[PDB]
């Protein structure tokens, strides 16, 4: 049947809508489900690497997995309780770590794939074709689409540059690395780093990796970095149907900062990421985490210290939250590097009637 | 001028400097505290005979202690302040002595054109002026200051680092008619133990706290309608110097929304020397705080500082011990506090 | 002493700095009242012309009466009571309606006056004096100051030219009076009035009884006359020691329009105005009046109809509450005329200190 109700912390008065609960530690369950989808569960809820991109990768190499597995029943067909697990694998989900656009997109795929075959073929024929048709898929709308991304960004990029990068988002890195590695440009990198996720200290770790002058810097150090810096990149999660960049945390502020400081943003995206909901908001629908990732003071994640703070139940009248996904301004961003190679941010839905 | 004349007369002033130099002092107020004390002891010990010698003398100290120490400003501004009580008092002495039209207090021509008493007791009687005019800033502050916030307004403080501002804070929490939300910007590599403890304090006096970190600034700021700053010193033209990080964005947040910024800070931080230079006046900090690990951390230089600048056109109110004042009209007080030639030693 | 509270409508969960209501029909009075006060009470509760700069000469006219009328007893003295009369009368002002702050300065230089003179001299030769003294003082920070300030305008404004004025400020009608007859210049005078004051319809009558080429303007219809307008006056009330205009009605909106189309606000003001008080929103200190003004259809002040309007207890929950009083920003209104010739709004209290 699951788990219900326990919450930790105080509720508090304003930002209630979305869930922020659960299972954490695994007790009493339904003895049918497949347990890959349960571990991915258990990595999304307590991740630290994945931002945006690899997250639908992930979960689609695990549905090919679970097909890869899947057995037809002798009595009922091979699209019967297919469906019910399908749903009650989103219902998991939802409650381990809500759904992104992207996900949305994958299960609108494969219900579109459910519909397109009837229940009629034999079992070791259909699905041999459905791998590799949705291998296939994978090959055209995102590595692919990566490439020719990194390929536009190449072009683009000038002589002396002096960048500010924030984010654990796959295609940055990769750039970043290409532009390290087989270009042998002057390039220079300054890290900004955030508190619920340490994704700038990764892309440090990645830039040390390959061997690049790196300075790495935060949130509150941005009045005296800039005083020769010009480039500024960050990373989206989806383009909403206003045209306003639903992403996530620290990007905002950075992108205002840079207006300030003449030079703007330039801003990557994928052409699937594109999404129906009208939203112009952070309170509409929200990312919100467990109030646990805002208790280690500072240095590392892992080194638990009784200083002076260590309690959130006991305390009368105490809020202490934070969000994930932020809403930035549509008009601070300037460049948007999507699958037709350029354009403005201002196109909104243009992709998604092209479908 | 050297540390020649003074050795046995008066021997405090090595450990002044051994205070500044591996912070054993901290706070500002201890620091204006400490030179008080010190102008006290030179008053006191020292022999004169001549007055304008005694000045330049005074004036060769004040440079020394700025050459000892840059960043420590209410230390100077005392001395300055000091001066500037000897000279009034100087200038009017000569005039007994030699034994004149104003438009008004201060006059411009007069430097155009060409122009023994118990002047000591006024100068020890000036030092506790001084003194009782530190003790006090709060309660020439909340007179003014309890006007502003209302009720279901929404509050945003960066730099909770500062003890005026705190007090400030809870006189308007004292009252029972008045409500207001309060969010609080963290200021990772510097403020966050002080903001946890800010926090705390809130709490404790029974006030709707919300914690925020330093990259969820802008989706609150549809609702947002004040901002205050914990200011360490005060300049010429309008422009602060924090106490310490997190302070210069949200500024420029507020600017960007048009949010009204307030500052509170007092007369003493006051400084009638210009902040030309953002780099020479800003200290930075320590690198050993963000990153572990020392031999792969060669190739990662990593940036962080203390201090913050923060432009005259963000802020636009300085309410003081005296009164409600502007960036456009701070110069002027500084003046009738600090004397001309008293700004360059 | 009166009635005091038991008042209809209710308290507002929006806006209540200030007390909202007082007396208007007269019925057990003090047997000790002088009668122009009480006059004074019944005009001002229910007003048309008077704001700011006449009322206070009206205050001193009273005043001046009072003194006249007033004789020194032969068991108390001269200061003895005077100070609790002038202290009561404040007290039935407030009630009354709240008061200026050239008000104030009068009262606090009357409290002077009274210091100044020791209780020895002769009694009558003392009220001689001291009504002389007074009359001086109005001419001299009234009228002189009126005479300046047009002088200072006379300098200022080019040969034909096109001012858009709002509210009844008496020195603005004179001065257009001055532009009419003495000095003989082609006007055009737009006036804009709102719907519980005809104070700009007035002005308008005044200026045809003049005549003046006058425009009837509204709040609902601006944009349509600006888009050809060059200069703009503003109907100054009181100016702070941030740099801030509190003054009537829709002005901050004029002021906001003014520097958004190319020309920027001027402001006429006296060297007595000035306030050492500061507050930076129109939320600080709010001057309220009765929602009665703003339930019958307009046309004119008196008519007495029978339509829909007409419930405030009656209906399910309702509240209409407006505000007489506002507040116009800093950086906008640049131009001041006043006592010491020249400045700006910027210059808070430069005068203050000069007195």
């Amino acid at each position: 049947p699951g788990i219900s109700s326990v919450i930790p912390t105080v509720l508090e008065q304003s930002f209630d809508n979305s869930s922020l609960i659960s299972v954490k530690e695994l007790l009493l369950n339904k003895d049918l489900i497949h347990p890959s989808i349960l571990l991915l569960t258990s990595h999304l809820a307590h991740y630290k690497i994945v931002g945006s991109i690899p997250r639908c990768i992930a979960m689609l190499e695990v549905f090919q997995i679970v097909i890869k597995d899947y057995q037809t029943p002798k009595g009922t067909t091979l699209s019967r309780n297919l469906t019910s697990y399908l749903s009650h694998q989103i219902d998991l989900l939802k409650k381990a770590r809500p759904l992104s656009v992207t996900m949305g997109n994958a299960i609108r795929w494969l219900k579109q794939e459910i519909s397109l075959i009837d229940p009629s073929t034999p079992d070791k024929a259909a699905k041999k074709d459905l791998c590799e048709k949705i291998g296939q898929f994978a090959k055209e709308k995102i590595e692919l689409a990566d490439q020719l991304i990194i390929d536009n960004a190449s072009t683009q990029i000038e002589e002396s540059t002096t960048i500010v990068t924030y984010g654990s988002s796959k295609v940055l890195t990769e750039l970043l690395l290409h532009n390290a590695i087989s270009l042998k440009k002057n390039i220079k990198v300054i890290v900004v780093d955030s508190r619920p996720l340490f994704e700038g200290r990764k892309m440090a770790e990645t830039l040390r990796n390959a061997g690049v002058n790196v300075m790495y810097a935060l949130i509150t150090s941005l009045d005296t970095i800039f005083n020769d810096v010009d480039y500024v990149f960050l990373g989206a999660h989806s383009i909403l149907s206003n045209g306003f960049l639903y992403s996530r945390a620290g990007t905002a502020m950075l992108a205002m900062s840079a207006k300030r400081r003449n030079i703007p943003v330039l801003v990557c995206c994928e052409s699937l990421k594109f999404s129906q909901r009208v939203q112009l908001d952070s309170v509409t629908f929200n990312e919100l985490a467990d109030p646990n990732d805002l208790v280690n003071i500072d240095y590392e994640n892992p080194v638990e210290r009784r200083g002076n703070k260590g309690a959130l139940l006991n305390q009368f009248i105490k809020e202490r939250k934070f969000e994930k996904k932020k809403l930035a301004m549509e008009n601070k961003p300037k460049g948007n590097k999507i699958g037709g190679k350029k354009g403005s941010e201002g196109e909104s839905k243009d992709a998604s009637n092209e479908e | 001028h050297p540390n020649a004349a003074t050795s046995d007369v008066n021997v405090t002033i090595d450990t002044f400097v051994a205070k500044l130099k591996r912070r054993q002092v901290q706070g500002s107020y201890a620091i204006a505290l400490e030179t008080l004390q010190l102008l006290m002891r030179f008053i006191s010990a020292a022999r004169w005979n001549h007055v304008n010698d005694l000045i330049e003398q005074i004036r060769d100290l004040g440079n020394s202690l700025e050459k000892a120490h840059p960043t420590a400003f209410s230390c100077g501004n005392v001395i300055r302040r000091i001066l500037a009580v000897l000279r009034d008092e100087v200038e009017e002495d000569t005039m007994s002595t030699t034994v004149v039209a104003e438009p008004l207090i201060s006059s411009m021509f007069n430097l155009l054109q060409k122009p023994k008493t118990d002047y000591r007791q006024v100068a020890i009687q000036g030092i506790k002026d001084l003194i009782d005019e530190i003790k006090n800033i709060d309660e020439g502050i909340q007179q003014i200051a309890i006007d502003l916030i209302h009720d279901h307004e929404i509050l945003l403080t960066p730099t909770p680092d500062s003890k005026t501002v705190l007090k400030f804070l809870i006189t308007a929490r004292e009252r029972s008619n008045r409500t207001f939300t309060v969010l609080v910007t963290e200021g990772f590599p510097n403020n966050t133990k002080n903001a946890h403890e800010f926090a705390k304090k809130l709490a404790q006096h029974n006030i709707e706290t919300l914690v925020v970190p330093d990259s969820a600034v802008f989706a609150l700021m549809s609702r947002v309608g004040k901002v205050i700053i914990g200011t360490k010193a005060v300049f010429v033209n309008g422009g602060t110097i924090s106490s310490n990080s997190g302070v210069s964005s949200v500024c420029e947040c507020a600017r960007e929304f048009r949010t009204p910024v307030f500052a509170v800070a007092g007369l003493y931080k006051l400084s009638p020397l210009y902040p030309f230079d953002v780099e020479k006046f800003v200290e930075f900090g320590g690198s050993q705080r963000i990153l572990p690990r020392m031999d792969p951390r060669k190739r990662l230089d990593t940036v962080n500082q203390i201090t913050d600048y923060v432009p005259p056109e963000n802020i636009d109110i300085y309410i003081t011990n005296v009164g409600g004042f502007n960036p456009s009209f701070i110069y002027r007080i500084a003046w009738d506090n600090y004397k001309q030639i008293d700004v360059h030693l």
